[PDB]
């Protein structure tokens, strides 16, 4: 068993536990129960971004970026109720834990994507009838994408929404209704959908494993401009409990 | 031309086949790009003239 | 008028350079 | 473009204690408010009327009572995501 | 063109430092 | 960047030898008088 | 002996510049921080200073000019943890966090030390006596104070001095709200060092410049009165004595020119140590004097000083810099 | 302007009961605050807890009413929540955990009156200043 | 950024016009 002392700074502590090539099996779902996730952990591996294009109107693609925030990308402890409905299906529906963390990749150019990757209020379902959690299991749902910044952060220039000043102060006599969308900062508050492939069960542990893949919209800082689409890719781990 | 009626005797409506040629093959046919247009202190880039081409 | 807004330095670099060149040979010329 | 936040001050909110958007510091003003049944509030929030706050599970008449005390000083508006995200009511990042 | 001409006075200033220490006038006893 | 690092470190390495070896080369006689 | 060779050439005092075992470490190291300096002031992007994913552009390329461009100190997350190329996944990342800075200061902290040996190492060579690198340690540990024990104290780069000349500004603004250094004995000995050491420079150099032996005529330039190597002083410290000794009383002037040099070098120098000092200090939150509220009536009204208009205006610093690092009411880090 | 009997006047109970302390009394629980208090309660806020402080307007809302000597003494004996829904002398220097806050050991009855007159005396003299944080400083 | 379209010049100007009167009584000085 690993302490503390033997993973500071090592960059294991932003990993998710994973599980043996040997962990193949299922998890019974039995209806009589009631049953919750006691920790869900997503580790990105991957950040895409979708190239804004000229305007050849064709399909626009997702560029590979570059991760300069380090090793503070990962979601876990995430606890929520799972859910046995009528049709069989299974349904997570997220509650508590560190369910949102701050990302900034840079694109081909220099460009900086700031991006609050994250699950909050997710709900993901399954295909009706499912017995047993087995490797062929998907979790696909949709999840609450709140503003990068909260209510009472400030630009440069003091401005913002729960606080800080509504106008350019450094032109007093300027026409404000060109920096309106500068001058009057917005809450942002987008859908992001979710899907959870579970690769590896452990029946007796009832610890499952696998790949997901999200995709959301990044930073718009404030109402300032427009966001970029953005496809994240990982593996995540979780434990349910009766 | 040639391409646009090889698409016309495949079977295609002009407007498909004027749609199947590539923008960077119409821009090359446009008197803008040619060399032989421009002028002595008429300086700087082409985009500085007819402007940054968006879209055919 | 919407002219070339390099053209003020142009202009005067174009006379102050090589204007420049043939004082400091002359001044120095005297001077000898 | 319109501040959300200052457009709620001129509503309800600017006048009452919003069951649903302000932060619980607020509940200090009254008394015997803070800091039990301001927890019970907030958490159980939002209310789509004033009186919803009553039906709270686990409430002792005692507490029933106090909050009929302060129904005058409380009000119910639509959820503000600028009020609310980040934790806010909880800690809306102002102490003295 | 702001830079262009920040960065050509500083390059002025590294040049003449060079010729105020290896072509200075050499002090003589 | 490991590439890099040993580079570096040998380099760094390179010059404090220089400069240990350097004076105790016998420094104090390296004077005038 | 072909090491030997290489000693004498490194030792060698025929060299145009010096370069000595010093200068050995000193003269890559300065290289070193100066070529990222340069590039970095210039092409360098924006750096999250404070760690909280608000990048602070600081190059010429970025949108600044000489007076407001910066290098931008390391992040916040990063703090005394030491951060080098190789710790970083990319150079995008490394820039990302305030890399370059790191960088310099360490290589110039160095380079700058190495400096000051290099003085006492020409000097022994040269046959002189080795003290004025101990002048040269008064600006050197005012140097090593703000790149280095005040971030050592505060516990984050982050809090180091800007290599910029606006981010110098900063520095000063935030340390006055946080140790109000200006009522600090000190800084106010560092003044007191800086404004005397311009004014003694000013009388020194009136006074020997007054005391000028004639030995040119009108046409022409007062320095050719004197000639590079030359026996005979070229001012009369007795006229000057006469002078300045009768401007107050003449035993408040001095005679000694020797004594009146070691002044010249002893009076600047001790009060750039304190103010070295001074910052060293408060590095470690041991602030300037406090005297918020300390005059008080008979009823138990606060009747305000001069200190209490000083306190008013650090108040409106520290609630404003950083406007978005705190999220608890005390600023200590 | 002076500290006349009037001003150190203070209420006794929560029924109208009052009582004059003396200008050394005052100086006392002036002294007293800043030996077993002032860490936390500078000025009349809360550096642990910035939502409550020592207003006089403040300690009358709380439950039970601390905006008198009768409420204080008591709160410094066995302190409550602001609905006094909970005891919290865990967490609060009292009588009641003086084993665990050794600064309340030595403090006697008398110690507690001036104590707790000096905490409604103060905003009598400095107005909004009690309590108002760095705002009215 | 927008700058004023006269710092170039008015720089320019300043560094020029009085280097050029310091290089040509240079000039004229190692001549003599
Ligand atoms: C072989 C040389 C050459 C060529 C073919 C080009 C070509 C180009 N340059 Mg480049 N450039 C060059 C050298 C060259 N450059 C050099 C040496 C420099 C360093 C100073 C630059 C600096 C430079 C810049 C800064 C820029 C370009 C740009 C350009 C583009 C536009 C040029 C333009 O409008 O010119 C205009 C040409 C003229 C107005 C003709 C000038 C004719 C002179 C004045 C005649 C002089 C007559 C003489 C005084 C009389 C003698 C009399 C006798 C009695 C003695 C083009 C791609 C532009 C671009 O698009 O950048 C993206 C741009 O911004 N160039
Ligand atoms: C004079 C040579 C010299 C010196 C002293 C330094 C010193 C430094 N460089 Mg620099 N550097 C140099 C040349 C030098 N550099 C050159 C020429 C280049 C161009 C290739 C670079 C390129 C470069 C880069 C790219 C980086 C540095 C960085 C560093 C730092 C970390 C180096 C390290 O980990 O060393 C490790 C070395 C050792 C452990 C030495 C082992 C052997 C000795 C003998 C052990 C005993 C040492 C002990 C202190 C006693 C010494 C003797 C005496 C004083 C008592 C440090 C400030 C890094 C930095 O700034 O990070 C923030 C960084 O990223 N340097
Ligand atoms: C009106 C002029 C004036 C005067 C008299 C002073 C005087 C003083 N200033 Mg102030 N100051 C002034 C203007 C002045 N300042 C202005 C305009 C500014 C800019 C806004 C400042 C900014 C400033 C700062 C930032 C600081 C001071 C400080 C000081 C002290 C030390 C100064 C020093 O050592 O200077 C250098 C000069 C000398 C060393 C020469 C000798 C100076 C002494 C004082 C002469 C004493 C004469 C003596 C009484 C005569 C005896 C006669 C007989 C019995 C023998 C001193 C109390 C410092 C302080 O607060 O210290 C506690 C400090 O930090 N000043
Ligand atoms: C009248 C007003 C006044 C005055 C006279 C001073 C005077 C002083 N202040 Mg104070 N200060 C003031 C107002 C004032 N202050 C106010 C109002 C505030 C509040 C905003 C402050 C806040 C403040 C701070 C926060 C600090 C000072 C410091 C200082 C000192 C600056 C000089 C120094 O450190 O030299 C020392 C010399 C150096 C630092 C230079 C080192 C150079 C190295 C060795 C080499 C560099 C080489 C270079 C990179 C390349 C050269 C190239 C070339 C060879 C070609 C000095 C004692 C500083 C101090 O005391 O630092 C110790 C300091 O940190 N002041
Ligand atoms: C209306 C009426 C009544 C009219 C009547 C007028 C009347 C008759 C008056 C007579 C009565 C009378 C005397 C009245 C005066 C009353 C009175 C007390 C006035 C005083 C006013 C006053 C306080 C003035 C200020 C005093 C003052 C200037 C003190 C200065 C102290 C001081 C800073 C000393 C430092 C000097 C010092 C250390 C110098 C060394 C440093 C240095 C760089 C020196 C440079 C240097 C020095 C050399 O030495 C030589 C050699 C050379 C080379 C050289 O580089
Ligand atoms: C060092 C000496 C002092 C500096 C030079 C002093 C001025 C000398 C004269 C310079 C005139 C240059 C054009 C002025 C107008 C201008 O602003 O240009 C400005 C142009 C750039 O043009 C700018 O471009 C911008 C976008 O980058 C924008 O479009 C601007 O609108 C546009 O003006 O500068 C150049 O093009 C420099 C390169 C010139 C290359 C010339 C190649 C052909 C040379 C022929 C030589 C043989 C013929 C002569 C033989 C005798
Ligand atoms: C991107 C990075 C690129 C880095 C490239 C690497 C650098 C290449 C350097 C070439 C080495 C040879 C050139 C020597 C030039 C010279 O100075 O010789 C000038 C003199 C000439 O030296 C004499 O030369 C004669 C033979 O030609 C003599 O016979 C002797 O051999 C010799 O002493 O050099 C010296 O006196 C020796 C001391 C050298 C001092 C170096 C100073 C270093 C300064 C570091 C701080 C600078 C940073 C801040 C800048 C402001
Ligand atoms: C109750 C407290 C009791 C005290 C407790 C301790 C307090 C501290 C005591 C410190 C005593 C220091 C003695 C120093 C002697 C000395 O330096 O001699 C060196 C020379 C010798 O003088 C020269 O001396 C010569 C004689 S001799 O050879 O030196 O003996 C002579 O020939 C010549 O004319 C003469 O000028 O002294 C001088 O030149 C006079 C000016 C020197 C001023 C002092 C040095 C600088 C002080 C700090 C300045 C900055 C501080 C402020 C910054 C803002
Ligand atoms: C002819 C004087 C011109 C002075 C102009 C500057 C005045 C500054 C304000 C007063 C300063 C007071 C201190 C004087 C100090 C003092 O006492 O001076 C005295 C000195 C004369 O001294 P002496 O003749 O005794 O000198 C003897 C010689 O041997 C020198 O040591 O006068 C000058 O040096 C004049 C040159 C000043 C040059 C200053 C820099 C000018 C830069 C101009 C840049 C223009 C750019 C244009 C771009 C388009
Ligand atoms: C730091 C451990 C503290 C010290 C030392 C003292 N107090 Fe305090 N007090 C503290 C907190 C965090 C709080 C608020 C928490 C809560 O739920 O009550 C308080 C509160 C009070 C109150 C109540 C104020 C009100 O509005 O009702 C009183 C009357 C009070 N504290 C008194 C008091 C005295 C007299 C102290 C010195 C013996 C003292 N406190 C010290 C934290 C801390
Ligand atoms: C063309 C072009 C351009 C530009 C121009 C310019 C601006 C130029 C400049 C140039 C320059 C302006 C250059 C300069 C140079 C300088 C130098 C080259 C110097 C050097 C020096 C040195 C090398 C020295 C060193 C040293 C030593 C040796 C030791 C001691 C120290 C010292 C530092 C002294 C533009 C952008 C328009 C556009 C593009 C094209
Ligand atoms: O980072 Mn730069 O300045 Ca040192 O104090 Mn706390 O932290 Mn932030 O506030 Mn104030
Ligand atoms: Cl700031
Ligand atoms: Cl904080």
């Amino acid at each position: 068993t690993l302490t503390y002392d033997d993973i500071v700074g090592t960059g294991l502590a932003n990993k998710c536990p994973t599980l043996d090539d040997t962990a193949r099996g299922a998890y019974p779902i039995d209806s009589s129960q009631t049953y919750r996730i006691a920790r869900l952990c997503l580790q990105p591996t991957t950040f895409l971004v979708k190239e804004e294009p000229k305007n050849k109107r064709q399909e626009a693609e997702f560029v590979p970026t570059k991760l300069v925030t380090r090793e503070t990308t990962s979601l876990d402890q995430i606890q929520g109720e799972l859910k046995v409905n009528s049709d069989g299906s299974l349904t997570f529906v997220e509650e508590d834990g560190i369910d949102f963390q701050p990302v900034t990749v840079q694109m081909a150019g220099g460009e900086r994507i700031p991006l609050l990757f994250t699950v909050k209020n997710l709900v993901a379902s399954t295909q009706p009838n499912v017995t047993s959690i087995t490797t062929s299991t998907d979790f696909k749902g949709e999840f609450n994408v709140p503003s990068y910044r909260t209510a009472n952060f400030l630009d440069p220039k003091g401005r913002g929404l729960a606080s800080g000043y509504d106008s350019a102060i450094a032109l007093p006599q300027a026409k404000e209704e060109e920096l309106a969308r500068a001058n009057v900062k917005r809450f942002s508050l987008t859908k992001g959908q979710i899907s959870l492939n579970v690769a590896k069960v452990d029946g007796r542990t009832g610890e499952i494993a696998g790949t997901f893949e999200s995709e959301q919209l990044s930073d718009d800082d404030m109402g300032a401009h427009e966001p970029h689409e953005v496809k994240i890719q990982g593996v995540f781990y979780a434990s349910i409990e009766p | 031309n040639r391409r646009v009626q090889a698409s016309l005797a495949s079977g295609a409506t002009l407007e498909e086949a004027w749609s199947a040629i590539p923008e960077k093959l119409a821009f090359y046919d446009y008197i803008g790009n040619n060399p032989a247009k421009g002028g002595l202190f008429r300086t700087g880039p082409m985009n500085k003239g007819d402007g940054i081409a968006q879209a055919w | 008028m919407e002219v070339n807004q390099l053209g003020l330095i142009a202009t005067a670099l174009f006379v102050l350079v090589p204007s420049v060149f043939l004082i400091i040979l002359y001044v120095q010329t005297e001077s000898q | 473009l319109v501040n959300v936040v200052d457009e709620k001050l001129g509503t309800a909110y600017g006048e009452k204690i919003d069951l649903n958007n302000t932060n619980i510091a607020a509940f200090i003003q009254y008394r015997g408010l803070y800091p039990t049944l301001a927890k019970l509030i907030v958490k159980n929030a939002p209310y789509e009327s004033v009186e919803d706050v009553l039906n709270i599970p686990g409430l002792t008449e005692r507490q029933k009572q106090i909050l009929r005390e302060n129904l005058e000083h409380f009000t119910v508006t639509e959820v503000e995501t600028a009020l609310v995200e980040g934790g806010d009511r909880y800690n809306n990042g102002l102490y003295k | 063109m702001e830079t262009i001409t920040y960065v050509f006075i500083f390059a002025c200033i590294i040049a003449l430092f060079f010729f105020a220490i290896f072509f200075r006038e050499p002090p003589r006893i | 960047m490991e590439t890099l690092k040993i580079t570096v470190y040998i380099v760094v390495t390179f010059f404090v030898l220089l400069f240990v070896f350097g004076f105790l080369s016998g420094d104090p006689a390296r004077n005038p008088k | 002996n072909l090491w030997e060779r290489f000693c004498n050439w490194v030792t060698s005092t025929d060299n145009r510049l010096y370069v000595g075992w010093f200068g050995v470490i000193m003269i890559p190291t300065l290289l070193a921080a100066t070529i990222c300096f340069v590039i970095a002031f210039i092409a360098a992007p924006p750096v999250d200073i404070d760690g909280i994913r608000e990048p602070v552009s600081g190059s010429l390329l970025y949108g600044n000019n000489i007076i407001t461009g910066a290098v931008v100190p390391s992040s916040n997350a990063i703090g005394l943890h030491f951060y080098p190329i190789w710790e970083a996944a990319s150079l995008d990342e490394w820039l990302y966090n305030g890399g370059p800075y790191q960088l310099i200061i360490f290589h110039f902290l160095l380079g700058a030390s190495c400096y000051m040996g290099r003085q006492w190492e020409l000097s022994y060579r040269l046959g002189m006596r080795p003290w004025i690198c101990v002048a040269y340690s008064a600006p050197l540990a005012s140097a090593f104070a703000v790149f280095l024990i005040y971030p050592i104290g505060q516990g984050s780069f982050s809090d180091g001095m800007p290599l910029g000349i606006s981010g110098t500004f900063n520095f000063m603004i935030v340390f006055q709200a946080e140790h109000n250094i200006l009522m600090h004995p000190f800084h106010q000995l560092g003044v007191a060092g800086v404004f005397g050491g311009a004014l003694f420079c000013a009388m020194h150099g009136s006074l020997v410049t007054s005391s000028l032996i004639r030995e040119t005529t009108e046409t022409e330039s007062a320095n050719y009165g004197y000639k590079f190597g030359q026996e005979e002083e070229t001012y009369n410290i007795v006229a000057a004595h006469g002078y300045f000794g009768r401007l107050i009383f003449q035993y408040a002037s001095f005679n000694n020119s020797r004594s009146l040099h070691f002044f010249l070098a002893a009076w600047p120098v001790v009060g750039v140590w304190f103010t070295a000092l001074g910052i060293s200090t408060m590095a470690f939150n041991l602030n300037g004097f406090n005297f918020n509220h300390s005059v008080i009536d008979a009823k138990g009204n606060v009747i305000n000083t001069w200190a209490d208009i000083i306190n008013r205006a650090n108040l409106g610093m520290e609630v404003m810099h950083e406007r978005n690092a705190h999220n608890f009411p005390l600023d200590l880090a | 302007a002076e500290l006349t009997p009037e001003v150190l006047t203070v209420p006794l109970n929560s029924e109208g009961k009052t009582i004059t302390l003396t200008e050394k009394q005052y100086l006392e629980g002036k002294r007293l605050f800043q030996y077993a208090c002032a860490s936390c309660h500078v000025g009349g806020i809360t550096k642990t807890n910035p939502s409550l402080d020592l207003r006089t307007e403040t300690l009358a809302l709380a439950t039970p009413p601390r905006d008198n000597i009768e409420g204080l003494v008591d709160y410094m004996k066995n302190p409550t929540t602001y609905d006094g829904e909970q005891e919290i002398a865990e967490v609060h220097p009292s009588l009641r955990s003086a084993d665990i806050f050794p600064k309340m050991r030595n403090l006697t009855e008398k110690d507690l009156v001036a104590i707790a007159g000096h905490i409604l005396v103060e905003p009598k003299i400095l107005g909004d200043k009690w309590g108002g944080g760095k705002v009215y400083y």
